[PDB]
């Protein structure tokens, strides 16, 4: 209806007038993101300007997926799209796409370094799991969970940003980092990387090449079982099979009482227990989302409304699948980018 | 069943 410009680095953000006080909160390959005041909601929001949405066919497919994925989901633990607009008034001059989302205070990078009692820890992890489960029910496996795309508010609420997906390696599941396939509990690995790191205040599995990432896995978790190592392509296996053979450090050693709110013992053994089940190299031995939510450490928080909530749509397995011209991707995206 | 209401982001 009416737009104005604000620079923002080398980029120009032309936005609806209701969005004011734009300042950069993050950037990368997806696009540049500002926090902004929304005059019409009297609330702060995040504006993302998509990075060259129509440079080529993968850029365009990625922008339409952002949008069709968003409008498969509606949950208190998932960042929702509030608005999308374009300053261009006709299909043929259309180029720029802005996504407007909920804003939070901070990512989990802050929080991992502080020192939480059990209810906050347990309550953050519970909200992470309700968000993850809602993604999975919609046909979305995230694969790229980590502290930086999990965002929080000073009222202790929490949302998961994109999905996944979309350097980032530390939190990626062994089935991923060894090119096996994956299913739903691939996100369970990552929750254990976050949780384990929340308790220990350092990255569970550092390095700097996958090579070194595998080292820290086995150094701490021991070498996996021989059967697991058959499932691996002859090439990954040869490598993996011929590394040093660790027994693993065990979970009491990795995460001793000294590291927790204490009795409170109980209690630490509940947290230790969940981690012993989440951080399991073999996805076939790893806890699922459901059992992690039914787990005594998380299950205190159980609400049917937050857990069993079905998604507005299950995501079209495929189309995923399906190509269009850049003229025909434009049409589909413009359609959304003024979709009322 | 009473959740935290605060998180020290300060
Ligand atoms: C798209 C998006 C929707 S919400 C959100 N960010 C947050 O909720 C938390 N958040 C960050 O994490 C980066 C640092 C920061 C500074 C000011 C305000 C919020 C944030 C983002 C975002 N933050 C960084 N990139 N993208």
């Amino acid at each position: 209806n009416q737009f104005y410009s604000v620079e923002v680095g080398d980029s120009t953000f032309t936005v609806l007038k209701r969005y004011q006080n734009l300042k950069p909160i993050g950037s990368g390959a997806q696009g540049i993101v500002c926090a902004a005041y929304d005059a019409v909601l009297d609330r702060n929001v995040a504006i993302k300007k998509l990075s060259r949405p129509f440079q080529n066919q993968t850029h365009a497919k990625r922008a339409y997926r952002e949008l069709v994925l968003m409008k498969c989901v509606n949950h208190k633990n998932i960042i929702s799209l509030l608005n999308v607009f374009t300053p261009q008034k006709t299909l043929e001059e259309f180029q720029d796409v802005y996504l407007v989302m909920e804003l939070m205070d901070a990512n989990l990078c802050q929080v991992i370094q502080m020192e939480l009692d059990h209810e906050r820890m347990s309550y953050l992890l519970y909200q992470m799991l309700c968000g993850i489960k809602h993604l999975h029910s919609a046909g979305i496996i995230h694969r790229d969970l980590k502290p930086s795309n999990i965002v929080v508010k000073s009222d202790c609420t929490l949302k998961i940003l994109d999905f996944g997906l979309a350097v980032t390696r530390y939190y990626r599941a062994p089935e991923v980092i060894l090119g096996m396939g994956y299913k739903e509990n691939v996100d369970i690995w990552s929750v254990g990387c976050i949780m384990g790191e929340m308790v220990r205040h350092k990255i569970l599995f550092p390095g700097r090449d996958y090579i070194d990432q595998w080292n820290k896995v086995i150094e701490q978790l021991g070498t996996p079982c021989p059967e697991f190592m058959k499932k691996l392509q002859p090439t990954v296996r040869n490598y993996v099979e011929n590394r040093p053979k660790y027994a693993g450090l065990t979970f009491p050693k990795l995460f001793p009482d000294s590291l927790f709110p204490a009795h409170n013992k109980l209690k630490a053994s509940q947290a230790r227990d969940l981690l012993s089940k989440m951080l399991v190299i073999d996805p076939a031995k790893r806890i699922s989302v459901d059992d992690a939510l039914q787990h005594p450490y998380i299950n205190v928080w159980y609400d049917p409304a937050e857990v069993e909530a079905p998604p507005p749509q299950i995501y079209d397995k495929q189309l995923d699948e399906r190509e269009h011209t850049i003229e025909e991707w434009k049409e589909l995206i413009y359609k959304e980018v003024m979709n009322s | 069943p009473k959740r935290p209401t605060t998180l020290n982001l300060f």
